[PDB]
């Protein structure tokens, strides 16, 4: 839907790992880069 | 690799209405400090 809304921070994690792929566990979801 | 374990860090008393050096979590300056009325957000610091 239209309209404007900001995304406030939730949590930060000081992990040293590296990531390249990701997965996911009426069932729809949008993916934007 | 992010630092995950570090030693304890001390603290002193709080003073107001005097030009005093301050160290508020890595923020360093020199000026007087006083009570204010501006409203921040739960995640906003500076």
């Amino acid at each position: 839907p239209q309209g404007f809304s900001a995304l406030e921070p939730l949590v930060d994690l000081p992990i040293g790992i590296n990531i390249t792929r990701f997965q996911t566990l009426a069932a729809a979801y949008y993916v934007g880069y | 690799a992010p630092a995950t374990v570090c030693g304890p860090k001390k603290s002193t008393n709080l003073v107001k209405n005097k030009c005093v050096n301050f160290n508020f979590n890595g923020l360093t300056g020199t000026g007087v400090l006083t009570e204010s009325n501006k409203k921040f957000l739960p995640f906003q610091q500076f």
